[PDB]
RNA sequence: UUUGCUCCACACAAUAUAGAUGGAUACGAAUAAGGCGUCCUUGUGGCGUCGCUGAACCAUAGCAGGCUAGCAACGGUGCACUUGGCGGAAAGGCCUUGGGUGCUUGCUGGCGAAUUGCAAUGUCAUUUUGCGUGGGGAUAAAUCAUUUGUAUACGACUUAGA
RNA sequence: GCAGUCAAGCGUUCAUAGCGACAUUGCUUUUUGAUUGAUGUCGGCUCUUCCUAUCAUACCGAAGCAGAAUUCGGUAA
RNA sequence: AAGCUCGUAUCAGUUUUAUGAGGUAAAGCGAAAACUUUAAAUAUGUAAAAUGAAGAGCUUUUAGUGGGCCAUUUUUGGUAAGCAGAACUGGCGAUGCGGGAUGAACCGAACGUAGAGUUAAGGUGCCGGAAUACACGCUCAUCAGACACCACAAAAGGUGUUAGUUCAUCUAGACAGCCGGACGGUGGCCAUGGAAGUCGGAAUCCGCUAAGGAGUGUGUAACAACUCACCGGCCGAAUGAACUAGCCCUGAAAAUGGAUGGCGCUCAAGCGUGUUACCUAUACUCUACCGUCAGGGUUGGAUGCCCUGACGAGUAGGCAGG
RNA sequence: GGAAUACUGCCAGCUGGGACUGAGGACUGCGACGUAAGUCAAGGAUGCUGGCAUAAUGGUUAUAUGCCGCCCGUCUUGAAA
């Protein structure tokens, strides 16, 4: 959907003679809090055998992008499952927010590796501060001084069935 | 330019249901042999 | 990788003029004019001066960028043909039956007529493409020279002449008769 | 117009006013066509009647001129 | 909105145009398609020719005069694509098909009428650049249509006459434009421009 | 996916890599440390027998050859650091193939030796040809009609395709011998030598161009200065 | 065959309509390009301008459109005629000449409308078929029966006969 | 096919917990080139059509293919 | 169906609580995995809090019935592969309706007569009601694909295309190209008419080297020549190898002419995914009406009358009114 | 440092257009507005107006058009043929 980023903090279930559990925190990209909590429980169990009943979510907050209208190069480390084993992937995404980059990554995974939301785990999203630290050329290409490109073959939308002139694809 | 016959992509009900049964049997045997 | 832009250079020597409009290319040099219809390719032509012309592809894939260099090389060949021409020398060899090669005029057109190939009673006719002139080498045995502005025309004429004298149902180890492209060069060979 | 890459909103406003972009836009046939479309959409029934009357008058004058020349 | 709509079929994709025409005819609009020899089909010429040859081999085995009739002309190929999209065995489908005419070239009287296009079916607007495509005239001639040259000669004659007509129309348009430019400063011109005219 | 398939050849010698350059750097450092005079020489098209003759022309002295950039880094290309002072002045003047001669012997003696030394090697492209050559019309002989033709045997039939294709010479095989229909001259005096003309002269194997060892300059471990001597 | 047949005009009938309700409003070609205008040393030319929808353009006021008085201009437009061309793809239509005849909302005036009662398609289009008038025009064949045999199961075919 | 031989790889990661592609003993078997047919309820003819997995005819590719003849292969009903 | 009893009854194809079960090996923490104490519940019993329920128990009686097919799950035994024997639970039978073009076992949903609204499953180029919607990617098939698939051809092959993982080399110069070098014992040793790196069998050595195999191939009768292994100059900038995944081609198939349902579709009208809008079932909501049943009221056609609520599939068979 | 806006939610906030329905038949009830009189949208539609009064609405019938609909009964087996 339209993704949001949630910080989710959970812990073990308190018991007698058991104070101060290990406060496990995670950052989950999900359309809503119900899905975020389910994903948190799933990842917690995968990390360590902590069932949903054996745990408790003590906090969940929505994290907004700090400078939402600044263009940022993001490196995204993920891992996803298939019929073959799990694979680790590094991707570079140029966008103005982490949620936008994560949505782009989910769509790219679906289009390329046929993977889905339940199969992708987002290990880390980080802004790459220096231009020189980028690796993928499909991102490094848009970083040159005085970048300019045309948009050849413009296709205009027609509201009516019939047009009374041949269309031009000029731009 | 003698164009030859082309295989039909119109699936028959008999073949479709037979394939369904084949898949079910394949999964059951996969479970049994994984147990063994 | 789906590059944003790819460019190739086309140099223009001091004697030739290139006119490009809607991907029709006319090259006019000291030796004449050539015209190429490149509307089956999707490229953009630009010039910064009278000595250099850029050919660019925007947001192209592998096949598009593959065609880009081809377009550049074709225009280069047009420039070379209009400034220095092309000269293909062929030699015909035989064991017993001397190959007889003549320029004849049949139905108002030029033909290379080949007689007595391996003793054949059949007359072979190879139409001379327009723009290429046929000559016979002086002080050289069994050499025919094809000269033209269009490398496509000259090379296809030489290929037609070579293929028309194929050896059929024999051993090519034993029977060496035929017409062969001896050499490919230009009409100017100063050094 | 000249704009530094990544310029913030106030900088964009400053460069925009300096380059007089709104005037350049208002001075074109495209923007004038948009304005004409909006005005014609806004015309009243009485005003469409007035347009018909004025078009007949202008037509009369122009046909007379065309016949003369 | 016209009583008759004349579509210049040049540079249109066969199936998308057929879909549009079928819906219009069923909704009650009279349509004339001209220049069916200039329709396009996406895909390679060899591929579309193979598809036609498969169609050609399909025939009733015990009596070929009963089997599918393989029409070679471009207008008839387009008509086949359209009849496949109409329910032609009903009275409503027959009445829809009675509202359509398809032609090769632009014969009289349509050669002096306005021709339109269908943008959602135009090759330049639909196909991605670089994709190979087939032309209906070449396909028809390869499969046995025998009037490609006659139509081409007639269309050349029509174009010569049409160019002369357009030269005269261009002259008259220039004269009228001047006559209107001399009247841009009048009070009526100012009032009309204030009202948007 | 549509990529050129690299040629796969099973041969013993493997490209050495960075460690060989490291060892060359160390060896030149040792030579400059333990010798007095280092001469820079140019040996562009020099055969291994000539290199070995110069190598054995001294035992105490040492000859080092290799990568120009590696040697220029070892000697020192900048003023931030260099083994000795004013070495960048010598390093800048090196031009092509590098040669380093380390010695303690007399400058005049080595200058006289490198002046006197001369060799007649193969001719080279874009160089003056000392003697012209013209294949006669007869059966083509291996040497080229210079040595007694009756003594020598004619050119092998295996080289006829090479001569006909790369050397651009009309050649035909008659009874097994290579022949030509008219005398064919390859070059004239003081004429720019083509790649193919050099190839054909070497194919006849008439080594005639005079090769010499040239020196650009030298350096000393006692006075630490650059002297420009132009010996050819 | 008791003015039969046919083409025009008005005059009323009947007929039934895959569906009028201002106008189907004409370059060609390209689309990694074009249209229009202008200029020159005339072309793959220079300069200017346009697109980014027909949301246009043209038409469009008057009893469903009456009857009259003028002004300005000599334009716009319809009808019955006429001049000269052009169009064969299914031309059956386009353009032009001259005079006559109307209208003119380009501008200013003067009379009428009501009662269809607060809406009712509120009847205005065009296909065909008949009957009556007045304006003209033209005066055949086919089939059976008979006959031939280049034909033939019967039909059909093919010959001949004032 | 049997047992193998190592493994290209794989096996919950795990080299002989275990698998396993592609490649290598012996068979009717003795050497010098000796003598050592099934089918009964199917089958005939005629005769139409279709397939190509092509016997012939057409065109090509290779092979000590000299020529001749042939072999193997490609398109082709 | 008829009687008798009672209805703060009597229960329940459900959960929980306490008491058991494959203790199978992940508890953690013990005397040095061999100890022997614990733990969320997949999956059944007993006995006592949750939720629901107006009918329940007993005694006499009457009809019809007395096959199975398909699938899920677990289990035991098997084959080249299919699979067979059990137990459970569903579907169908007696069953219409929407959808999957079509249909025994697929997806929705069970049915009085109607009206309006909304939906399920499935769809929205045209046939055909409904976006030739919006967005990001992939693919071009010389008979693509639009599916039964966590199935068979399927193990792989491809100089198609995309995105990745790990190795590597690189401006003290990478990849590709041109031009140079490519040396000496040595024509190493054995058989050969001859065999000098290159018809043959054995270690494959030593020196000088930037670097040069007792040689990667062509080539001669033997040589020679070229070549590549390796190093250098040339100009300047990233390049190569092995694997992984996606889509595409091959991954064998005959015989009347035919099928993603057809047309047709190629920045799709194909494939993956996201967001909305829209279409329509006898389903859901609301209303009217018919009937059945039920619960209240009725001393002033009572076999009735009034008020209210819920329901309505059906073979054999049963009961009732016509 | 000061705001604004988005998003999500709430209102016993206000207001416009469209469609289907009008069951019931004296009063009784619960309310709303009013000092009261009384009025009201509060236990289910009334008010005003027009045309026609007959084939006009409607019924029946024959056809046409759109979509749908396989020929009945018996008998077998799960079931179908």
């Amino acid at each position: 959907a339209h993704f949001k980023e949630y910080q989710v903090i959970g812990r073990r279930l308190p018991t007698e003679s058991v104070p101060e559990p290990k406060l496990f925190r995670m950052r989950i990209f999900a359309s809503n809090e119900v899905i975020a909590k389910s994903r948190y429980w799933y990842f917690l169990q995968k990390l360590h055998k902590v069932k949903k009943a054996s745990g408790e979510i003590v906090s969940i907050n929505q994290i907004n992008e700090a400078h939402p209208t600044k263009v940022k190069n993001f490196g995204v480390w993920v891992r996803y499952d298939s019929r073959s084993g799990t694979h680790n992937m590094y991707k570079e995404i140029r966008d103005v927010s982490r949620v936008a980059a994560v949505e782009t990554l989910y769509q790219d995974m679906a289009a390329r590796h046929r993977a889905r939301f339940r199969s992708i785990h987002i290990l880390k999203v980080a802004e790459i501060e220096k231009t020189a630290d980028v690796k993928r050329q499909y991102v490094k290409q848009f970083l040159t001084k005085d970048l300019k490109f045309p948009l050849p073959h413009r296709v205009q939308k027609s509201t009516k069935t019939f047009s009374y002139k041949r269309p031009s694809t000029f731009y | 330019m003698r164009v030859r016959k082309r295989q039909s992509r119109r699936t028959s009900t008999k073949l479709k249901e037979g394939i369904k049964k084949k898949a079910s049997a394949h999964r059951k045997k996969e479970k049994k042999m994984a147990k063994k | 990788m789906k590059y944003i832009q790819t460019e190739q250079q086309i140099e223009v020597p001091e004697g030739v003029t290139v006119s490009i409009k809607s991907r029709i290319v006319k090259v006019v040099g000291p030796r004449g004019t050539l015209t190429k219809n490149l509307k089956h390719i999707d490229v953009t032509f630009t010039k910064v001066n009278n000595q250099l012309i850029k050919v660019a592809v925007h947001n192209g894939g592998r096949k598009h960028v593959a065609a880009l260099r081809t377009v550049k090389s074709l225009v280069d060949n047009m420039i070379t043909g209009v400034t220095k021409g092309y000269k293909y020398k062929m030699r015909y060899v035989y064991a017993h039956f001397p190959i007889n090669v003549n320029i004849v005029e049949k139905d108002g057109a030029k033909f290379i007529e080949v007689r007595n190939f391996l003793g054949d009673k059949k007359i072979r006719n190879v139409p001379v493409r327009d723009g290429v002139t046929i000559e016979f080498s002086t002080n050289v045995k069994d050499e025919i020279v094809l000269s033209g502005n269009s490398v496509e025309d000259v090379s296809q004429n030489a290929a037609d002449l070579q293929q028309i004298c194929r050896v059929r149902n024999k051993d090519i180890r034993k029977f060496l008769d035929g017409i062969y492209v001896s050499h490919k060069g230009f009409i100017t060979e100063d050094l | 117009f000249a704009l530094p890459r990544g310029a913030r909103t106030a900088t964009v406003s400053k460069k925009w006013a300096a380059a007089a972009v709104c005037e350049k836009w208002a001075a074109s046939s495209w923007a004038k066509k948009i304005a004409q479309r909006e005005r014609r959409a806004a015309l009243t029934d009485f005003e469409r009647f007035q347009v018909m009357v004025l078009r007949k008058q202008k037509r009369y004058t122009v046909k007379k001129a065309l016949a003369k020349a | 909105v016209e009583p008759v709509v004349v579509i210049d079929g040049k540079g249109h994709l066969v199936g998308r145009l057929a879909s549009v025409v079928a819906k219009q005819l069923l909704n009650g609009q009279k349509i004339v398609v001209v220049r069916a020899e200039e329709l396009n089909i996406s895909g390679e010429f060899f591929r579309n020719k193979l598809k036609y040859h498969d169609f050609l081999r399909k025939a009733t085995a015990f009596n070929k005069t009963r089997g599918p009739f393989h029409f070679r002309a471009p207008s008839r190929i387009f008509y086949k694509a359209l009849r496949g999209m109409v329910s032609h065995k009903t009275a409503r489908g027959k009445a829809a098909l009675e509202r359509l005419k398809v032609f090769e070239g632009i014969p009289p009287p349509y050669d002096k009428k306005k021709r339109v296009v269908v943008p959602q079916a135009l090759r330049v607007l639909r196909l991605k650049p670089g994709r190979k495509y087939t032309t209906l005239g070449k396909l028809s001639t390869s499969v046995g249509w025998k009037y490609e040259d006659v139509v081409a000669k007639l269309e050349a004659k029509r174009k010569v006459s049409s160019a002369e007509y357009y030269a005269k129309k261009r002259a008259f348009t220039k004269k009228v434009a001047s006559a209107n430019a001399t009247a841009a400063e009048s009070d009526v011109a100012k009032q009309l421009a204030a009202l948007g005219y | 996916r549509s990529k050129r398939s690299k040629l796969v050849t099973l041969a013993q010698t493997d490209k050495k890599g960075r460690e060989n350059k490291e060892r060359i750097f160390d060896e030149v450092r040792e030579a400059l440390d333990t010798y007095r005079y280092v001469w820079v020489l140019h040996l562009d098209d020099v055969r291994t027998p000539v290199l070995q003759e110069i190598r054995t022309s001294w035992a105490g002295s040492k000859l080092i050859m290799g990568k120009r950039k590696v040697l220029q880094k070892a000697l020192g290309e900048k003023r931030e650091e260099e083994y000795k002072e004013n070495l960048y002045q010598l390093s800048k003047l090196c031009s092509g193939v590098t040669g380093l001669l380390f010695t303690d012997e007399d400058v005049n003696t080595v200058k006289e030796y490198f002046k006197s030394y001369v060799r007649s090697d193969y001719s080279r492209p874009n160089t003056k040809a000392p003697l012209t050559f013209t294949i006669p019309e007869g059966i083509v002989y291996s040497r080229g009609g210079q040595i007694p033709a009756e003594e020598d045997v004619p050119m092998i039939h295996s080289l006829e395709p090479t001569m006909r294709n790369k050397f651009e010479i009309p050649t035909k095989i008659k009874a097994g011998k290579i022949t030509i229909d008219s005398p064919y001259l390859v070059c004239t005096e003081g004429e720019k030598l083509d790649v193919r003309q050099a190839l054909i002269l070497k194919q006849f194997g008439i080594a005639a161009s005079e090769f010499k060892v040239k020196v650009s300059a030298y350096y000393d471990n006692d006075s630490s200065t650059v002297e420009s001597t132009n010996i050819n």
